RNA sequence: GGCCCAUUCGGGUCUUGUAAUUGGAAUGAGUACAAUGUAAAUACCUUAACGAGGAACAAUUGGAGGGCAAGUCUGGUGCCAGCAGCCGCGGUAAUUCCAGCUCCAAUAGCGUAUAUUAAAGUUGUUGCAGCUGGGGGGAGUAUGGUCGCAAGGCUGAAACUUAAAGGAA
């Protein structure tokens, strides 16, 4: 019984953590690389 | 060692302010001269909710049940659930959690399970539309009462997911030296396990009382169909008046019971709301407790909030006496310098509160 | 990048990626900073996980540009700045223990 | 010059914090003289108070608060040089530190330990004072060790702190030219608000007594936990006036206050202009 | 004095945990505990946690047998089953 | 799992 | 009038309202519905209620400060006693009752008498979770459950910390020393300060043992406070094979009984070669012997390993220094370090003989 | 080594066989096991061919 | 055995190495007799005595690459791949450990961020929505981000297991 419970709670914890880390990675990618490319675009005009 | 109170009045506010201040209290003579003397089951389950929310707090009920010893501890929060008894609805237990809610290690994600409404307590719409905006402008920004299903009395069977997820340091200092202009007046008329025409009868009664004021009236309508309706027939109505330039709100609710006319209940809640507008100034008579509690646990500055003459009462000053009894602070009521009305401006210097449970 | 300056001073909000299970990952050595000039919140690196425990919160950081010389492997492209000081003390000197961070 | 203007205007920006120090009657700034045992200190505190208040204060003890400006007054106290405990306490509450360095011997671990304890508990302003400049005939090695002490001091405090050089003692205390412009350096210091100090009500005690009952001591016989009055100026946030406020007296334990009677200022600052020798007071 | 008996009870716990620190370890804090370096069957009374390879075989309960039971009730009610067809 | 990291408890002497 | 009535607390609240002219019930008191109907048939009573960044933050805080002053400009015993009270620069006498005898007896005015006001948090005890660091000039490494004197807020107090690591953020498991040149976590039973406050720590505060080295040993900040911590110390259970086949083996002594193996069935083990495995069933007649299955054929020269975790407790030990209650006020002695205790009572330091490393030389590996 | 200390990339030394279990010489570690296993696998591969 | 070339196989070349031992010479920073200088003193100049082996009398800064554990984390088509690794069983008077891992460049100097200058591919047209307003190539691909739109499931029919009628098969 403790086997089944421990295994499934560890699987749930890992699947939550991977979603959370992937979320913060591509939110830092999208909503700050847009500003990086905007600065590069308005620096290419100079 | 213990700050001593007497009697079973303001019980939730005493345990809440003891948890905020970190001071050990005793409450003595819980209805000792009575036929069934002692603590009741709903306040015992409130103590169990306090033990769920905090950690390291020791509560010590006596043999006779007429005195309780609360030695508080660190607010830690976490995810929980609370199967509160039939004696009180979920509003009786989610109202004192809104004080402790933004000052914990982990964010509040609790779901209460029981009766949704009562005549003499807070409802879902009351908690949400009235008591969340005053926290929303006292400093929290992410707070939500969700209904997953709602249960009218007596059998109930409704669950309510209180989730606050802004863990602030301390509430900001309030500065409301005005009476906020009411921009709109909205509401919600709900009904479970009855016919959908009662909601429109309630809405029509409330709006035919409200029709002579030159503002805009809008009451939303929800019938609850299915398993979301709960185990009992019920219906009720909650109106708010909405100042939109600042965000303030003034609410009034009630529920019908066995033998109640819905147009009667709608016009009753409409007139009760207009009387709250009359006896209100920048708060409500029921939004005023946690408003001045957040003003007293703000920063170590002066925060001032306007109130009117009729909001002073035995409840309000027994609140002020309990505040000064626990952490030794006074309110200063200075009157305004214009005389078409009697409004004080209560200035409270907040104690130096921070939440020290949130990990840095 | 910062406008007309080469560096910019900022306020440390919170160490992003503090729950990342990989030491010295680019998600982990990655700090969110409010610049004081225009108030906006940007994201900055730090040299490693070892110097990640010199910033804690509202630390008066100083940050320059990053300058990637080639497409890295474990990168997150879309973070532009790097932390170069903390509370007026160079954290490379802090990392090699040449100075002590004052508070 | 526009890039210069941007990069210089940038380093005016700092973290906006509250101040919590009043502007009407601020407390006397706590000046702590910190040295290893055998250099300056006494002679230095005596010389500074003699220049400041025209009063030969032979045989000092305790904190000494004098008026040294039209609105800046300040408190002089000296750490016992062997105690790391008193070193730690005055590191946690001092505002200005006169850091005594035996310039002939060099740097020392007592001043290095104070510098690190202060750096971790909220680094106050530090003016370094190097004495024992009687090295040899070699003015060359005087200048060499002068520069080396300045650079090593600059790695411990911000780059551009003030190291001050005192010459030999003449007639019991230091040369008054050097102490005059040392007080000129103390008079302009422009203190910046710390964090623990400006969310905590603290107080350095310049007067102490037990207001116990001597016939109660005759009754019970000297084992009595006896009551005590503690007089002094208080700094930081406003300490509340109700009895029962908890207080740590740093070195004897935890107590709660019983009664507070605030007293009129024993060393007050008086209301271009100069400071009258009548108004250069001393408490 | 008051501080005197405070000081002697402080010195009491000073002594007891300084010779805890000098004295012999617990077996359970030390790693590489063999069979011969333990109290014999201290492990049933231990409440020790660890990890396992795979989820073990499911114990068939009344609720899971009625779960697939009313599943196949639904299935053979609507006759949405899958067989072969003749060629 | 509910007991695991608690430190308080109500003491019901009734 | 009304404030004096509210805070005059020997009269009933209804008497305050009476001589000016209960919270379990949430919704407030309303009239009868009929009185309210005749009152609010009209509507006109309430128809007039109806209808750079750095300098910006500094402007907001100076606006709050001028609000503070212009609302302090009020009644004199209200401001100067009870609504804020004794701002700064006020010269006060302050009376403490039950101060120890030893302070008044041994009061030497060289040593300063500092006092500081504790917050609501700093009167609470419990586990403080810090991240600390051996100070770069302190020579010797620090050891868990060796006392060090912390300077945490106003208090200086000797405590027993235990240094932890969150090994890739999975556990918070227990080290045995602090690291050489970086930060670890730590946890000590002491008075709970707020988070983000810094502290120093010292091995030795006296002067008879002050030596020649640097005396401040640890630096750090406080990460979190709690009433309990859950930290672990790894224990492995080692057992050896005695009967090996392909892909399965019989493992001899990590258990003493088939009840113990039954308790541990299905657990994943591994050899020291990293060959993963799983224990399957306890053998019947030799008691702690069991049958395990591995990735492939393990050898007779291997050791299997069951990595488990044992919980460890912080030691609730706390003595404040009380240096001013001594006749010497240096020479304060608390709990000793473990090397000092071993040097005192002449016990040799514990040496596991097969824990010491050697110079392994590989033989060349040839197969048939 | 861009931001790594030389006191950080030290040399962890490897452990020997227990002296009680010493007649089975040389506790083998992961490099020894992979030298064993890939030899077995190439010989099984040519046997299968 | 070192070194050099080369995408590959390989090719070209040659007294080259070593925390190996060891030997006596050299003096300079420093410590210092003086005298000179100068109103006097400093400094320059001249100058006896002492002053090196880790010559520890202890120069940096930046870069490139490894290697290790009964260690830890992640993925999944065994034994792998990846991220990495001051954290390992014991141990801090304990340990003597890849001898303190190897290499490279500048050297009283050496990095980093930002802005920049110079080089010519300098067009022969047409670039949008036309009576002026302009982002940046063509063809595609992926998406744990943000904003939307969208599924269910016989309708009647829910508070009611409820009619007629319709649908479907
Ligand atoms: N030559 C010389 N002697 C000094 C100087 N400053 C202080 N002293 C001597 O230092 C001696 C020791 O006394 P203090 O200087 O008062 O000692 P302290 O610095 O207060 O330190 P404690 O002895 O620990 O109190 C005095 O008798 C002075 O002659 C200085 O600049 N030059
Ligand atoms: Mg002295």
């Amino acid at each position: 019984f403790e086997a089944r419970q421990r295994i499934e709670e560890k699987n749930k914890e890992s699947s939550d953590y991977h979603a959370k880390m992937a979320h913060i990675v591509n939110t830092i990618n999208t909503e700050e690389g847009a500003e990086k490319n905007k600065y590069e675009r308005e620096r290419k005009l100079r | 060692k213990y700050t001593t109170f007497q009697g079973s009045q303001n019980f939730r506010l005493r345990i809440v302010l003891a948890t905020l201040s970190g001071k050990p209290i005793k409450i003595e003579k819980i209805r000792s001269g009575d036929l069934n003397p002692g603590l009741k089951d709903y306040e015992v389950s409130f103590l169990r909710l306090i033990e769920s929310v905090t950690n390291g707090s020791v509560i010590e009920i006596s043999y006779t049940g007429t005195t309780v010893i609360y030695r508080p501890g660190i607010i830690v929060g976490g995810a929980s659930t609370h199967i509160c008894p039939s004696s009180k609805p979920v509003g009786y237990f989610v109202e004192p959690m809104l004080y402790l809610a933004p000052f914990s290690k982990k964010k509040f994600s609790i779901l209460f399970k029981g009766i949704t409404a009562s005549h003499n307590d807070a409802g879902i719409e009351a908690i949400k539309w009235g008591l969340m905006p005053v926290m929303e402008k006292f400093g929290v920004r992410e707070c939500a009462l969700h209904t997953l299903k709602r249960g009218s009395p007596p059998l109930g069977g409704g669950e309510v997911h209180l989730v606050v997820d802004s863990l602030i340091a301390q509430p900001i200092t309030m500065h409301e030296i005005d009476r906020p202009i009411i921009s709109s007046i909205t509401g919600v008329a709900y009904s479970t396990r009855v016919s959908p025409s009662l909601v429109n009868r309630m809405i029509d009664g409330a709006k035919k009382v409200l029709k002579n004021l030159q503002c805009e009236v809008n009451i939303t309508a929800d019938v609850w169909r299915g398993e979301n309706s709960g185990k009992s027939p019920g219906w009720g109505i909650t109106l708010v008046a909405q100042s939109k330039q600042k965000g303030w709100s003034y609410f009034a609710e009630d529920i019908g019971d066995a033998g109640s006319i819905p147009e009667e209940l709608g016009e009753k809640v409409a007139c009760q709301l207009l009387e709250e507008i009359s006896k209100s100034a920048a708060v409500g008579r029921n939004q005023l407790p946690l408003a001045i509690v957040y003003m007293v646990i703000g920063k170590e500055d002066i925060g001032r909030l306007r109130i009117n003459k009729e909001q002073i009462d035995e409840r309000f000053i027994i609140l002020l006496r309990d505040i000064k009894k626990i952490f030794n602070t006074e309110v200063f009521l200075k009157p305004v310098d214009e005389a078409d009305n009697e409004d004080m401006i209560a200035t409270i210097k907040g104690i130096g509160f921070t939440n020290t449970s949130k990990k840095i | 990048p910062f406008g007309g300056s080469s560096h910019a001073k900022g306020i440390v909000l919170e160490k992003l990626g503090i729950e990342s299970k990989q030491p010295n990952s680019a998600i982990r050595k990655c700090v969110r900073v409010q610049l004081i000039k225009n108030g906006k919140k940007v994201t900055a690196f730090v040299p490693n996980d070892g110097c990640l425990n010199f910033v804690d919160e509202n630390d008066e950081v100083l940050l320059a540009g990053f300058g990637r010389k080639g497409k890295a492997k474990g990168d997150i492209p879309g973070v532009r700045f790097k932390v170069v000081k903390v509370s007026g003390v160079s954290l490379l000197a802090l990392w090699k223990e040449k100075k002590e961070k004052p508070r | 010059t526009m890039q210069r203007s941007s990069d210089v205007n940038e380093r005016k920006l700092h973290v906006p914090m509250v101040d919590r120090t009043p502007e009407d009657d601020p407390p006397p700034f706590i000046v702590a003289v910190v040295g290893p045992p055998g250099t300056g200190k006494t002679t230095l505190i005596r010389s500074l108070v003699r220049r400041m208040t025209k009063s030969t204060l032979n045989d000092i003890q305790g904190p000494i608060t004098v008026v040294s400006g039209k609105h800046r007054r300040l408190t002089f106290l000296e750490c016992p040089a062997d105690d790391l405990n008193a070193m730690i306490d005055i590191a946690k509450i001092a505002d200005l530190v006169l850091l005594l360095i035996d310039g002939n011997f060099g740097f020392e671990m007592e001043t290095m330990e104070f510098l690190n304890i202060a750096q971790h508990h909220g680094m106050p302003r530090v003016l370094g004072v190097a004495t024992h400049l009687d090295l040899f005939k070699s003015q060359s090695t005087l200048r060499a060790s002068k520069k080396r002490l300045k650079h090593r001091f600059w790695t411990e405090v911000y780059q551009g702190a003030k190291l001050f050089y005192l010459s030999g003692v003449i007639n019991g205390r230091y040369p008054d030219r050097e102490i005059l412009n040392l007080s000129r350096f103390i008079s302009v210091m422009k203190f910046r608000p710390l964090k623990w100090r400006n969310e905590h009500p603290y107080m350095l005690a310049d007067r102490f007594t037990d207001l116990t009952h001597p016939e109660l001591i005759e009754t019970q016989g000297l084992q009595i936990d006896r009551k005590v009055a503690i007089y002094g100026y208080l700094h930081g946030t406003p300490l509340p006036s109700a009895p029962g406020t908890r207080v740590h007296i740093a070195g004897v334990g935890d107590f709660s206050v019983a009664q507070i009677e605030k007293l009129p200022d024993p060393c007050p600052t008086p209301f271009r202009k100069r400071l009258d020798d009548k108004d250069k007071l001393i408490y | 004095s008051s501080f005197e008996k405070q000081q002697i009870e402080i010195r009491k716990q000073i002594e007891q945990l300084e010779n805890e620190a000098v004295a012999e370890k617990k077996w359970s804090l030390k790693g590489e505990v063999k069979a011969k370096d333990r109290p014999e069957d201290a492990l049933l009374t231990e409440e020790l946690e660890f990890d396992r390879t795979a989820k073990p075989v499911p114990v068939i309960t009344s609720e899971v047998t009625e779960s697939l039971e009313d599943m196949i009730r639904r299935r053979i009610q609507d006759s949405n089953f899958d067989d072969l067809q003749r060629r | 799992k509910m007991m695991k990291n608690k430190r308080g408890g109500v003491i019901d002497k009734r | 009038n009304i404030g004096k009535l509210i805070y005059m607390d020997n009269i009933s609240p209804e008497e305050c309202i009476r001589r000016w002219r209960d919270l379990e019930k949430f919704v407030p008191y309303f009239d009868t519905f009929e009185k309210l109907a005749k009152k609010w048939k009209s509507v006109d009573a309430i128809k007039e209620r109806f209808l750079t960044w750095y300098e910006l933050q500094k402007a907001k805080i100076s606006k709050q400060l001028e609000i503070n002053n212009i609302e302090y400009q009020e009644m004199t015993p209200e401001q100067r006693q009870r609504i804020e009270g004794f701002k700064a620069g006020s010269y006060v006498r302050i009376v403490f009752e039950k101060v120890p005898m030893e302070f008044v007896k041994n009061f030497n005015p060289k040593f300063p008498i500092v006092m500081g006001g504790l917050l609501p948090t700093e009167i609470k005890f419990g586990i403080v979770k810090a991240r600390l660091r051996r100070h770069r000039w302190h020579k010797k490494i620090l050891k868990t459950n060796d006392p060090l004197v912390l300077s945490l807020g106003w208090r200086r107090f000797q405590t027993l910390p235990i240094y932890t690591t969150t090994d890739s953020r999975t556990r918070t498991r227990m080290l045995k020393y602090t690291p050489e040149h970086t930060y670890c976590n730590a946890a000590f039973y002491g008075p709970l300060c707020s988070p983000n406050t810094p502290f120093c720590g010292v091995q030795i505060v006296a002067n008879s043992d002050t030596g020649n080295g640097f005396r401040i040993a640890a630096t750090g900040i406080v990460e979190e406070i709690d009433v309990n911590i859950e930290i672990v110390k790894k224990l492995k259970l080692v057992g050896f094979p005695y009967k090996i086949f392909k892909n399965t083996a019989f493992i001899k002594d990590m258990f003493s009984s088939a009840m113990e193996v039954a308790r541990f069935e299905g657990a994943q083990i591994k050899t020291v070669s990293g060959i993963r495995g799983e224990i399957k069933r306890a053998l019947s007649k030799p008691e702690g012997h069991y049958r395990a299955a591995f990735e492939d054929k393990i050898l007779m020269s291997d050791i299997v390993i069951l990595r488990s975790w044992y919980p460890v407790r912080v030691k609730k030990f706390y003595n404040p220094v009380t240096s001013l209650l001594l006749k010497e006020k240096t020479e304060w002695k608390g709990l000793r370090l473990t090397g000092q205790i071993r040097a005192a009572m002449n016990l040799e330091t514990p040496s596991n003989p097969d824990s010491a490393y050697h110079k392994i030389e590989r033989v060349e590996r040839h197969f048939n | 080594a861009k931001l790594v200390h030389d006191v950080q990339k030290k040399q962890h030394r490897e452990r020997s066989q227990l002296t009680s279990r010493s007649r089975y010489g040389f506790l083998e570690k992961h490099k020894d096991y992979v030298k064993r296993a890939q030899d077995f696998h190439r010989k099984q591969s040519t046997l299968k061919v």
